[PDB]
């Protein structure tokens, strides 16, 4: 949901108040992304 | 009897190189700890298996 | 069995330039996903 | 009065090892029994300090003050009375003087023009048993001011009494967000020329709203068998993690990037480590300089053209003009007051001078000043639904002024016109020229009017006596696309000279970054000026100056482990740079930047590499044994004589 | 409660006093009175052409228009230097291209609405992280202890039960903090257990 996914292009493009509505976003996406695949490999290292 | 040992930088992952992105991530606390950590010991037990 | 990054040291002339194209484990790499070695390598577990 | 005694009188400037100095409490909390981690202006651990030294005749040299100070001194009876602070100290600029006299402190901040040489002194036993401060040939004048403090004496001689130990003052000033905070701290001590070994913190003591810019200082000697030394040390933003004991007092601390040890302390946020190997914050290489490559066009673009026309277009026919091939500047927009309305989407308008575009339209027209609301984008009314529509996802500018000035006329100005109807809502940036009849009634109709058959334009007749909400604006939207693109419009920023194969700050046409460049052999066609990674990431880019294609890399990066005895066995440790041929860390000299500040290990000859990385200030021996920490890749590490 | 307060006092154009907000950027802002990013306090204003603006134009209001470096937050300038808008350096009352730094307001009652003067305050308080000197209209109750209760310190609300405290707060200190952020313990504002 933020206006780009490129982390550079939200900076050269907004300012400093602005920029942190979109870059919480990404950095919320990023961190969901990061927790499912430690959940993941946490469930296959329980297996292996 | 094992998987690939990973180690995920969790600030480099979500802020690559950003310093602004760096001190909106640090308003989250530990995750990127917790992450670490539990990657770290994923790690540690291939060994231990 | 075709192991996909062994880990053992990508000394960025073999992840750079041509080879960089054909290569995801040196776009893993640039986000920050590192694949570490084993402690055994596959001489000690061919020797145990 | 001033007066010009003698010189500098020779070098005094001396160095010694601030060992655990310059702690402090963070903030105005208490806290007790916790390892606490706080980011702050400090004093790093172990610093190369600053030292000055009375032994005759002297003088006070001034000194930088940047990012803010710690200052101590090694005392009797009472030399140092205070400091000068400021940026010029020669009325041109205020600056501020803090004092303690005979009386009482001051501190001032005016356009002192302060003396050459400034000094204090006092006259001994004049026949009322005092000895009695006449001299304060600090300042010839004190010209304008904007704050004034006094109080009372600052002299609080310690226990013990009458010189029977030396007495330590420290402080630390910082001049912040226009705030200059103090800190202070007095302790007793024995050491006979040294700065003392032994941990201590400081209280906050003053928050004084000062607001002028500081970048160097002086110290306040007073003068007359004694002898005294101060200690100048800077302080650097830094982590630090403290040791608040029972009690509530900061007991010990840890210098987060002091030295790989201390760096895995405060990590596991403890003063003792375990037996093992613990990864840490991870190294890489800084960028050595920056690049800039815009296109070398020079020709301004043709904005007067636009904003000054003589005659604007009507909103159901508004006029788009094309820039392109050319440099423009925002700010000589932005900045103009004239200017009623001017707000953007997907940009932000101090961000338009840094920044390259695709290709520009300005959109030009005339509406009523209630319905520049209209003009935004997801909008509706009779502007947006009919003659002028802006695309959901619009990304540009509109900016807005009145011209009843210009073109509102008493007889009524008819030049400007909207259409009233049309079948169904006009797309994004549709222009609709056709005059046809609509339809309101049930019939059918021809001709050049019916009844419920319209003519479907509707004009205004502008004239200055209407109010505002009433009044003509003139408008226009700026309607660029961003970064995708081989651009051709760009700020007035100038390039520079490229360079190749070293860490560089980049930036092409505003798609700014970190990276080593390297020259590529990817065929980019004519239309293409940027290559992505798999992560969405650009990894090559065409130059706009000479038309080559370049490949972008993350200069050099890896984890760090830290290899430890358990800390009670020792507290020598070593690092592996995991993921490294280290051929590099003769690169990772401190002449640029590393983001791990310590680099002392780099120095040879314990260097070993390994298929995990290469490891650094532990020695490769022939001989094995058991496994008793694991490096990796059948490498292990241990502590043995 | 406030910690300390102070309430900056000056006269804008009406138009300007967007630029007031932290944030924000012009020749006010980034000239003259720049407000910190994470500001805490209230921004204030007013006309006062019906004080202050004068048929031959008031002159007495003055804004810089030049400087080397955009200025930090809650800082003050008050030189007259020459700015070199040129390529050349100078000196002296003036030169081609080389201005005095500052511009006036001429403010006359004919003026619109945004050319017209602005009286503006800006309080600029931090709140609750320090022992407070400044505050509300509140009448403070009687203090009650091993009992659970509303309490509200100094404007720190919440509930719990009070006990008389050994832990040693130094005099710049108003609260202890547990491990969790929470409030643990409080110096009272009437008498200093
Ligand atoms: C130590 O430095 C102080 C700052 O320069 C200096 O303070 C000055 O003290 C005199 C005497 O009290 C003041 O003179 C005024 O005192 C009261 C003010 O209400 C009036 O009754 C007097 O008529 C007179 O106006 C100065 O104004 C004051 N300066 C400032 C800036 O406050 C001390 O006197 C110095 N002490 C020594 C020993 O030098
Ligand atoms: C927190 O501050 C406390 C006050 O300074 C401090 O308590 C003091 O500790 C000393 C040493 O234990 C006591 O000295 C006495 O100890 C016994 C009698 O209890 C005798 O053998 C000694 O001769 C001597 O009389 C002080 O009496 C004691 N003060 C109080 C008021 O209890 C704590 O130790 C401090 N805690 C930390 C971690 O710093
Ligand atoms: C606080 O005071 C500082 C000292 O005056 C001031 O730093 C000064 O800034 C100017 C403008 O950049 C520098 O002038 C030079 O600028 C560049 C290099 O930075 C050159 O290309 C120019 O030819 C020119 O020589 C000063 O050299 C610089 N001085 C120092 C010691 O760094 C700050 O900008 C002031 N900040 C505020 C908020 O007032
Ligand atoms: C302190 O030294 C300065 C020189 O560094 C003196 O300034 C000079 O004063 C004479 C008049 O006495 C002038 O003719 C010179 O042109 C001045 N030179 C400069 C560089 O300004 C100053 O007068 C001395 N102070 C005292 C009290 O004698
Ligand atoms: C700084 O001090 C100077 C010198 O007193 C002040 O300049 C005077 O200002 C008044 C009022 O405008 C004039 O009548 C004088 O002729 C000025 N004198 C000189 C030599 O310029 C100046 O106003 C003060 N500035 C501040 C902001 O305090
Ligand atoms: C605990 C304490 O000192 N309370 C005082 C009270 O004695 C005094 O009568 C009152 C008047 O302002 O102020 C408060
Ligand atoms: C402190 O820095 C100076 C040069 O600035 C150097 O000569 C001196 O040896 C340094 N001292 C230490 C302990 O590094
Ligand atoms: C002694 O004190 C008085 C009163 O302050 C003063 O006038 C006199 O000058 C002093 N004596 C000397 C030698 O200064
Ligand atoms: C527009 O006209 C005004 C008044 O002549 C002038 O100040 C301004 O610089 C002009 N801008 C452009 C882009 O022509
Ligand atoms: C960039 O400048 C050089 C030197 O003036 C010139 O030869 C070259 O043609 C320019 N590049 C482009 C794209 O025109
Ligand atoms: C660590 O070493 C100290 C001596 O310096 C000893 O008293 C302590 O018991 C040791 N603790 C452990 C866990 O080895
Ligand atoms: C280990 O032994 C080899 C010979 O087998 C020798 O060349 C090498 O120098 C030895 N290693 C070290 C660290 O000296």
């Amino acid at each position: 949901g933020a206006i780009s996914s490129v982390l550079n292009d939200i900076l050269s493009r907004l300012d400093k108040v602005e920029a942190e509505v979109q870059i919480d976003r990404l950095i919320t996406g990023r961190l969901q992304s990061l927790q499912t695949y430690v959940t993941q490999q946490l469930i296959r290292a329980a297996e292996i | 009897v094992s998987m690939t040992k990973t180690s995920v930088d969790c600030t480099m992952y979500i802020c690559g190189d950003s310093t602004e992105c760096s001190n909106l991530l640090l308003q989250y606390g530990s995750f990127c700890t917790q992450l670490n950590r539990a990657l770290t010991g994923i790690a540690v037990e291939q060994d231990k298996n | 069995v075709t192991l996909a990054d062994a880990g053992f040291i990508k000394q960025y002339g073999d992840c750079l330039g041509d080879i960089a194209a054909r290569d995801l484990i040196c776009a893993q790499k640039f986000n920050g996903l590192t694949v570490l070695p084993p402690l055994l390598t596959d001489e000690m577990i061919a020797q145990y | 009065q001033c007066v010009n005694f003698t010189t500098r009188t020779q070098l005094p400037p001396a160095y010694t090892n601030s060992f655990t100095r310059g702690v402090y409490y963070p903030d105005k909390v208490f806290r007790s029994s916790v390892l606490h981690s706080t980011q702050d202006l400090f004093l790093p651990f172990f610093s190369n300090v600053t030292w000055f030294h009375a032994i005759k005749r002297f003088a006070n040299p001034v000194l930088p003050f940047n990012d803010g100070v710690y200052f101590a001194s090694t005392e009797k009876s009472n030399i140092i009375r205070g400091w000068i602070f400021g940026t010029t100290l020669d009325s041109k600029t205020q600056s501020l003087l803090i004092v303690n006299n005979a009386t009482n402190v001051v501190i001032k901040v005016c356009e002192f023009q302060f003396c050459n040489d400034p000094f204090l002194g006092v006259y001994y036993h004049k026949n009322n048993k005092s000895w009695m401060e006449s001299e304060f040939r600090v300042y010839s004048s004190a010209n304008n001011c904007t704050f004034e403090y006094v109080s009372q004496p600052f002299l609080m001689d310690l226990e013990g009494k009458q010189g029977n130990f030396k007495n330590l003052r420290e402080f630390v000033f910082k001049n912040i967000d226009g705030y200059f905070k103090i800190y202070s701290k007095h302790t007793p001590i024995n050491l006979v020329r040294g700065l003392p070994q032994g941990f201590s913190a400081l209280e906050p003591l003053v928050d004084l709203p000062i607001g002028i810019n500081i970048t160097r200082f002086q110290t306040l000697h007073r003068s007359y068998a004694g002898a005294a030394a101060y200690y100048v040390g800077y302080l650097q933003p830094r982590t630090f993690l403290l040791k608040y004991n029972e009690n509530g007092t900061i007991t010990d601390a840890v210098d987060c990037a002091l030295d790989p040890l201390s760096e895995t302390k405060c990590t596991l946020k403890s003063f003792t480590v375990e037996k093992g190997i613990y990864q840490t914050s991870n190294f890489r290489v800084q960028p050595t300089e920056s690049i800039v490559r815009f296109p070398n066009i020079t020709n301004l673009c043709p904005f007067g053209e636009v904003f000054n026309a003589t005659r604007f277009a009507s909103v159901y026919a508004w006029n788009r003009k094309r820039i392109s091939n050319c440099v423009a500047d925002y700010s000589v927009l932005y900045n103009s007051a004239s200017f009623s309305t001017f707000k953007c989407y997907g940009v932000s308008p101090t961000k338009l001078n840094d920044l390259c575009f695709t290709n520009v339209y300005a959109d030009s027209f005339v509406i009523r000043g209630d319905e520049v609301r209209q003009i935004a984008p997801g909008q509706t009314g009779n502007i947006a639904d009919y003659n002028y529509k802006l695309p959901d996802d619009f990304t540009g500018c509109v900016i807005a002024w009145n011209s009843n000035n210009l073109d509102s006329k008493v007889g009524g100005n008819y030049n400007y016109l909207y259409r009233l109807f049309r079948k169904s809502n006009l797309k994004p940036f549709e222009r609709d020229i056709s005059t046809e009849i609509y339809q309101a009634g049930s019939t059918p109709c021809n001709g050049v009017k019916g009844f419920n058959c319209y003519f479907p334009l509707q004009s205004y007749g502008f004239q200055p006596t209407y109010g505002v909400g009433y009044q003509p604006y003139r408008v226009v939207v700026l309607s660029f696309e961003l970064l995708h693109a081989p651009a051709t419009v760009c700020g007035p920023k100038k390039s520079t000279n490229l360079v190749k194969n070293k860490c560089v700050n980049f930036n092409f046409n505003g798609l700014t970054g970190t990276g080593v460049l390297t020259e590529s052999n990817k065929k980019f066609l004519p239309f293409q000026q940027f290559g992505r990674d798999i992560a969405d990431t650009t990894d090559a880019v065409r130059d706009p100056q000479t038309l080559e294609i370049l490949d972008i890399t993350p200069c050099s990066f890896g984890g760090v482990s830290v290899i430890t005895p358990g800390t009670n066995t020792s507290n020598q440790v070593a690092v592996l740079y995991q993921g490294v041929n280290c051929t590099e860390v003769p690169v990772a000299i401190h002449a640029d930047q590393l983001t791990p500040t310590w680099r002392v290990y780099s120095t040879g000859s314990n260097v070993f590499q390994t298929r995990a990385g290469c490891l650094i200030g532990a020695e490769h021996v022939n001989n094995s044994y058991e496994c008793d920490i694991p490096i990796g890749a059948g490498i292990c590490a241990s502590y043995q004589t």
